[PDB]
């Protein structure tokens, strides 16, 4: 029962890649507009907290939850965004996304000469390595702090 | 429930607030409802809960009818009774529990008076049907308080039978 | 356990009630010398800083008072403007008050307004089928818990981030809701609920939960 | 605990009915008026019955049916008894032996066209509409009309609340 999906968005708000494993609710929206909608929503939540914060939001937003699934968010200071869907309840995954960034992305993307900056990744090695790093802990559930 | 009665009474107040234009006549309408309640409760409780025996004398009937009506209404007698020398017609019956707050109360800008008057209406019904025509005012003084203006022929009548 | 604020919104999503539990914003003063490393930037009624958040003056710390004299949106109380005051040197060395903009009520209305879709559009195109929306949104230094009435109204409150056992507290605020809507069912969602009786009953729920007992369901 | 005496609620309901007979001459108007006030009752009755218990929304009709019978036994302290289903299981009948509202009151013969306890049908209506659920309810038999016990109909024509709590609004 592995993760549903995983999203990437640049500091300009463009969808880099979407990998799906177990998402089932078949989308009425073509994925690109959906990614745009999600990036805008996340931006909205950033503004939302940055206004209604009692004090400094050092890392600001963390994630949101539903009763029957959950989702988590990762912020990269360069402005790239990380989003994946998980189940509601298992270990946290903020760290797991940090790791995926610092290893899989920084290795199999930027250190790829044939990925031009700010486009869609289409590397079969980045694809397969994402597949395997997810298959590392195909764990579903978050209960994130 | 408690809350079902609170809801039905909110619809009471709202039906008034609809087909009534200004506040004091709304309180009048509440008072009418109270008369309706008393008109039959008093005859009920003559027997079952009032020793089945009539009581005529003023202060005894006041206090005992107070208590019996409150036991069979909410099961909570009024917390105190004041009868005032400075106006022998002026008595105060005061209960910290408002019947109204089963639903907690109204706007505090438009209507100074509330259900307090409707309870006062039930009071007026039972008094005037026992033999004690009286006018009752509800005041937001020391919580829900009341004041009773008995009947003059009545006031002379008991003032005379103060002795036997 | 300390609650920063409490809220409820309607089928419209309009902010029906926004009691705040007295959580102040930080303040700073320091005897400012020649032009300040605080990077002051004018942005549309905000006289803020964009960089060099030093000494506990966050970026979002809007200029609040100048040299004791209050400062208003863009200019000051006395008529001086922030720019003219600042760039004139010989006034220095001086004190400047700074703090964060307690979003005036209307702004809070706007905030609740813009948030409502996120509730209703919490990826309704979810992975998981026939899903359900948002309920829990953790954040940096607050956490949002919402209780859908399961049909209709939304119940969102703002609590200390590191905490559990609050959804039952939401159920009890739901009970307070029922208590009040007993008042006048005509007093419906369309108008907002500002009736000081139920409201002090809520602040007593607050009073209980400020003390230890959130077990002891007593409200 | 309900902290209140059944007769006092009955007297308030009688006060309403008599006051309607006075203020408005016709039974049809006073009945539709009380049905409106009961509709507006339901908008708070249903949320209360949810605050007492977060019942499941709906998988089937009889689930709503025993939910509402639970609620009826809650505030009226009287256990109802569901019966008379549709072949399609969509609509059922509801049984009250004696309503504190309905009872302690009989009816003057002029008011036969009046449907007295219709405040409950209004209650059901508004209760189902704040819960975004479309139903039709009328008392097919009423204790006062010579019926053994008050019998309702509950015609759940269609739906307005979806499986996700986003819903249509």
């Amino acid at each position: 029962m592995t993760i549903f999906n995983l999203y990437i968005f640049d500091k300009f708000g463009t969808l880099l890649h979407y990998a799906e494993w177990n998402r089932t609710k078949k989308s009425g929206i073509t994925r690109e507009e959906e990614a745009k909608l999600t990036y805008g929503m996340l931006f909205s939540i950033k503004s939302f907290v940055s206004k209604i914060s009692p004090h400094d939001p050092k890392e600001g937003f963390l994630y949101y939850k539903t009763n029957r699934y959950a989702l988590h968010y990762l912020e990269t200071p360069s402005g790239l965004k990380f989003v994946l869907n998980t189940d509601t309840t298992a270990i946290n995954v903020k760290e797991l996304l940090q790791q995926l960034y610092a290893k899989v992305w920084v290795e199999f993307v930027v250190r790829d000469p044939l990925w031009t900056p700010g486009t869609v990744v289409t590397s079969e090695l980045f694809q397969s390595k994402l597949d395997e790093f997810v298959r590392q802990s195909p764990i579903f559930g978050i209960r994130n702090i | 429930s408690q809350s079902i009665v609170a809801l039905l009474f909110s619809e009471i107040v709202q039906y008034s607030q609809s087909r009534v234009f200004t506040v004091p006549e709304l309180q009048t309408r509440l008072h009418d409802l109270g008369q309706d309640v008393g008109t039959r409760i008093i005859d009920l409780y003559f027997v079952r809960e009032r020793s089945s025996k009539r009581e005529t004398k003023l202060t005894q009937m006041l206090l005992f009818v107070k208590t019996t009506v409150w036991k069979n209404l909410f099961g909570k007698e009024a917390e105190k009774l004041e009868h005032a020398n400075d106006d022998e017609r002026t008595y105060y019956i005061i209960e910290k529990e408002p019947l109204v707050n089963t639903f907690i109360s109204v706007p505090k800008d438009k209507g100074s008076l509330n259900c307090a008057n409707f309870t006062a209406g039930i009071v007026e019904a039972v008094l005037t049907n026992c033999g004690f025509p009286c006018k009752v005012t509800a005041h937001w003084h020391k919580g829900t308080t009341y004041m009773v203006k008995f009947e003059d022929f009545v006031i002379a009548r008991d003032k005379q039978m103060e002795e036997k | 356990m300390i609650i920063y604020g409490v809220y409820i919104v309607s089928k419209s999503g309009g902010l029906i009630f926004n009691l705040d539990n007295n959580v102040p914003r930080i303040e700073h003063e320091k005897t400012f010398t020649y032009p300040l490393d605080l990077v002051l930037d004018y942005d549309s009624k905000k006289v803020s800083v964009s960089f060099n958040r030093k000494d506990g003056i966050n970026v979002g710390h809007v200029l609040v008072a100048v040299n004791g004299m209050p400062v208003n949106g863009v200019t000051l109380d006395d008529g001086r403007d922030v720019r003219t005051t600042l760039d004139a040197p010989e006034n220095y060395p001086i004190n400047l008050k700074f703090s964060r903009p307690k979003m005036t009520t209307n702004e809070k209305i706007f905030l609740a307004s813009m948030f409502y879709p996120l509730f209703a559009i919490a990826s309704q195109l979810s992975p998981e089928p026939k899903s359900s929306g948002i309920e829990i949104l953790e954040a940096d230094t607050f956490t949002l818990h919402c209780f859908q009435t399961l049909t209709g109204i939304k119940f969102i409150i703002i609590s200390e981030t590191g905490l559990n056992g609050i959804d039952l507290l939401l159920r009890k605020v739901y009970e307070l809701y029922s208590d009040y809507v007993l008042k006048n069912p005509f007093y419906s969602l369309e108008m907002p609920i500002r009736c000081e009786l139920f409201d002090n009953k809520l602040q007593e729920l607050l009073a209980q939960v400020e003390k230890t007992g959130i077990s002891n369901i007593d409200k | 605990a309900k902290k209140v005496n059944s007769e006092f609620l009955t007297l308030t309901y009688g006060a309403l009915v008599t006051q309607m007979l006075r203020d408005f001459e016709n039974a049809e108007d006073v009945n539709k008026q009380l049905e409106r006030i009961g509709y507006n009752m339901g908008m708070r009755l249903i949320e209360d019955f949810l605050a007492r218990t977060s019942a499941p929304r709906c998988l089937e009709m009889r689930e709503t049916a025993d939910r509402i019978q639970q609620a009826f036994r809650i505030y009226l302290n009287i256990q109802p008894t569901i019966s008379n289903w549709s072949p399609a299981s969509d609509e059922f009948s509801l049984v009250f032996d004696s309503n504190p509202l309905t009872e302690f009151v009989e009816l003057p013969p002029d008011l036969t066209n009046l449907r007295y306890s219709a405040i409950l049908s209004g209650c059901i209506r508004g209760a189902l509409e704040m819960v975004q659920l479309e139903v039709q309810c009328w008392f097919v038999q009423d204790q006062l009309k010579g019926d053994n016990v008050t019998e309702l109909r509950v015609k759940f024509v269609r739906r307005l609340e979806e499986v996700i709590p986003a819903g249509e609004d």
